[PDB]
RNA sequence: CGUUGCCCUCGGCCGAUCGAAAGGGAGUCGGGUUCAGAUCCCCGAAUCCGGAGUGGCGGAGAUGGGCGCCGCGAGGCGUCCAGUGCGGUAACGCGACCGAUCCCGGAGAAGCCGGCGGGAGCCCCGGGGAGAGUUCUCUUUUCUUUGUGAAGGGCAGGGCGCCCUGGAAUGGGUUCGCCCCGAGAGAGGGGCCCGUGCCUUGGAAAGCGUCGCGGUUCCGGCGGCGUCCGGUGAGCUCUCGCUGGCCCUUGAAAAUCCGGGGGAGAGGGUGUAAAUCUCGCGCCGGGCCGUACCCAUAUCCGCAGCAGGUCUCCAAGGUGAACAGCCUCUGGCAUGUUGGAACAAUGUAGGUAAGGGAAGUCGGCAAGCCGGAUCCGUAACUUCGGGAUAAGGAUUGGCUCUAAGGGCUGGGUCGGUCGCGGCCGGCGCCUAGCAGCCGACUUAGAACUGGUGCGGACCAGGGGAAUCCGACUGUUUAAUUAAAACA
RNA sequence: AGGGCGAAGCCAGAGGAAACUCUGGUGGAGGUCCGUAGCGGUCCUGACGUGCAAAUCGGUCGUCCGACCUGGGUAUAGGGG
């Protein structure tokens, strides 16, 4: 809390657009412009590019993720069941 | 280095419109260097006399067309500058011509 | 304007031949009414088929 | 243009079929030679004047060696 | 100071349009007219985001021009595509080949032991 | 050998066509020339595209190696094979280096914004010249002017997410910011791209500046001299480049052009061939239409030479934060459809007013106050971001000084030997650096000084306490409603 | 144009046993503020009102990196757009 108590990112929209509204996108507009580490080479890389697509710049792996993080729960929990009913199927 | 300027007034002298003697004089008290304008500096510039032709002889750096300055500034005190005109005859030269 | 077409281009000469007055020895023919042009387009004026 | 550096190189361009005049440039310092051919005007450059001299009269048939002044 | 105007009919500053300027010997200040900026090609493997060496970038209906030369490299897929991504192509698809003969050994082995 | 007829063989497309004088789109520039046209005429230098058959010529393909003889030897013949170029560890290179349908790829082909850097044009400074103006006194003066097209070749200067060596924690490298590293950092050596910058061919012959002649004339006449050297930068304009930021915005197609993978074919048989996405040269051609001028306080539209409207490029000095205003050069004008003489009332547009200070009026409407900068100082309230230039204060000129901020280059001196310079060996090793040489510009402080005047013109917020409405930015009735209406 | 405010990220220093916190920088966000060109059009209920003008003029104003301004091309036509 250097420059500001409580608004940080979001001191950008300076008084607009209401508290809760600021409150509830400093999480998004945070984990957004994040750089998340490419599960690939394992730089700090993987930086959104555009909605729902992550481009690490090393590994040059464009990966189709969330909105706003390279993984939303929804599709990790996805993965899981996949890979359960998958080996229930073969065995 | 030497650096010799001739400023020759043959056809002016010859008229009888102004004399070299004066003009000569007149250019040893003012011709200035470093920023002091009598006595030459010391003897850095030399100034000679040949009846018409003057000769400026510097060892400093020494401009030309500070001749043609002091010529016309002379020429402006005799009310010369009138029917008299300073030229470049050749390099190291100017030269007093009518119009 | 500078950029014409071919087919202005013509149009605008027709137009420009079609401006000249009546030729003199007109007015000393037989049967003759006409006294000047009355067909005359000065360009400030009044501003062609276009 | 192109610049030549053998004099040889030079001669046998001036003795080309396409080739015409080659004028010769006195600069002081210099003499150049420029023959010009379909494409290109040629010049060489000949600091030597004596050398200059001597290539003068090497020129072969009766072109026009119309010399620059 | 010379001010200086367009030399053609186009007066609107585009990328067509753009200049530069010129001192002429006949000492006036001019605009000439410039050619686009021609790009080197880039790899066919699409992962490498550099531009290929060796390759005379030239605005494309020039390289009809130029010499085969300029146009590429000494190399299998020359001026088509980086050496590195070739260099991984040779050994990839070696070694691919290598593990297929290795399955096809396998099979054969599975075959004469049932 | 062409040309055509037939037979077989192969062939996806994708919609005929139209659609841009600002998108895409090969290739032209310097000088001259007109009463009026010039990248179009003339001179000179180029260049692209198409053709080039019989192939116009060179060069490449390509002229090796073997064996057998004969010859002192250089070599000559007989006969056998090879020959769709070579160099580099590599990035990649070298003037050419066969090749079809087919396939893959690229280029064409990409938003806005910020920051930083390089290159030019211009400005600036210090000097050299040539011509000027000033000269009562002063002024080595002030003013002008002081050049090199495209296309080639060289070389700086930029950039590289290229390569090789090698192996980094006491972690290093490094940007204004970042950012990079065992997926290879620093360090050394290289490779490639741009090179609009210099030099050079062009090109001094041409241009410009000066002095000077030839000619009653006509005359694009002809000569001399000169066209120099340096330095500066949050400078401005354009540009090339690198690197970030923003997006529930991700920012054109196609014609055209190339590269690669493939390997169906073709070539001649030991001096030559087919081959040149051909290398260098040579020859021939490029039709059609537009091209005058105005482009706007007089060539356009508003009935007009109408204070209206109408898309762009270029863009000097001073002051200054500044493309603000004010004054200036370059260039341009004649005060906007008239003149003269008066200086009454009413006006229109400016100003100023003693004492009071909103008593005026529906209402402080109108005008006035405030204004820049530096230094202090800053409340309630709050969505904690703001409020905020809150408010409220002080200073500001001229002059003469001081202090503080940077770059470059230099020691390998002693001894030897070789030609002030090199090479070797030994000291030295400024390793607290010191010495000489350059150059912008700011900031702070101090003295003195003036009739307290100083952001002297220009530019340039009046504040405060509360209530009502609408969160906000946005939009709206062209021509009476900008709001609390719509969004 | 030119200025102001100075959001994330980054550096150092100081404290903290940790959590982390302070101080000084740097950085340059925003339907952010001032303010030019631009776009607009509040008030003077000013000028004009047989006008310059069948809606103009002057000062004063709003906005000026964004639901920004703007040329050309192209689409929608009358109980229709
Ligand atoms: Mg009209
Ligand atoms: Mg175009
Ligand atoms: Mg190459
Ligand atoms: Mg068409
Ligand atoms: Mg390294
Ligand atoms: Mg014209
Ligand atoms: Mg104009
Ligand atoms: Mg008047
Ligand atoms: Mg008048
Ligand atoms: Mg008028
Ligand atoms: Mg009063
Ligand atoms: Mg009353
Ligand atoms: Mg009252
Ligand atoms: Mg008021
Ligand atoms: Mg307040
Ligand atoms: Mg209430
Ligand atoms: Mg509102
Ligand atoms: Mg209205
Ligand atoms: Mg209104
Ligand atoms: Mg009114
Ligand atoms: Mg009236
Ligand atoms: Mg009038
Ligand atoms: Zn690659």
């Amino acid at each position: 809390a250097k420059r500001t108590k409580k608004v940080g990112i979001v001191g950008k929209y300076g008084t607009r657009y209401g508290a809760s509204l600021r409150k509830m996108v400093k999480k998004i507009e945070i984990s957004q412009h994040a750089k998340y580490t490419c599960s690939f080479c394992g730089k700090t890389k993987m930086k959104r590019r555009a909605v729902g697509i992550w481009h690490c710049g090393s590994c040059m792996k464009t990966v189709a993720g969330g909105a706003w993080t390279y993984n939303t729960t929804s599709a990790v929990t996805v993965k899981s069941a996949i890979r359960r009913l998958k080996e229930l199927k073969d065995q | 280095q030497v650096l010799k300027f001739t400023l020759d007034c043959t056809h002016p002298v010859e008229d009888g419109i102004m004399d070299a003697a004066n003009f000569e004089q007149f250019l040893q008290e003012r011709i200035k260097v470093n920023g002091k304008a009598g006595n030459l500096g010391g003897g850095v510039v030399t100034i000679e006399r040949s009846k018409s032709k003057i000769t400026v002889t510097s060892e400093v750096p020494f401009s030309k067309r500070y001749l043609k300055y002091l010529t016309k500034k002379y020429l402006k005190k005799n009310n010369l500058r009138d029917w008299l005109r300073v030229v470049a005859n050749s390099k190291e030269s100017y030269e007093l011509r009518y119009f | 304007s500078s950029h014409k077409t071919f087919r202005i281009k013509r149009f605008l000469a027709k137009k420009q031949k079609q401006n000249r007055p009546i030729p003199q020895w007109i007015r000393m023919k037989t049967g003759n009414k006409i006294r000047y042009n009355s067909k005359r387009r000065h360009w400030r004026r009044t501003k062609l088929g276009l | 243009p192109r610049k030549i550096e053998e004099i040889k190189d030079f001669l046998l361009t001036a003795r080309r079929k396409d080739a015409k005049s080659v004028k010769i440039k006195k600069n002081k310092d210099n003499v150049k030679f420029k023959v010009r051919c379909s494409r290109y005007l040629y010049t060489l450059v000949i600091t030597d004047k004596e050398k200059a001299e001597k290539l003068k009269q090497s020129l072969p048939p009766g072109l026009a060696v119309k010399e620059l002044k | 100071v010379q001010r200086l105007t367009y030399r053609r009919r186009l007066s609107y500053n585009t990328a067509s349009n753009k200049t530069r300027l010129s001192r002429t010997p006949g000492n006036r200040i001019v605009y000439l007219y410039t050619k686009k900026v021609g790009k080197a090609p880039k790899s066919a493997c699409g992962v490498c985001p550099g531009r290929l060496r060796g390759v005379r970038a030239v605005r494309p209906k020039v390289l009809m021009r130029l010499s085969k030369t300029k146009k590429h490299v000494s190399r299998a897929y020359g001026g088509s595509m980086c050496a590195k991504c070739v260099r991984d192509r040779i050994k990839r698809a070696f070694l691919i080949e290598e593990q297929k003969i290795v399955v096809k050994v396998l099979k054969a082995q599975a075959q004469s032991q049932k």
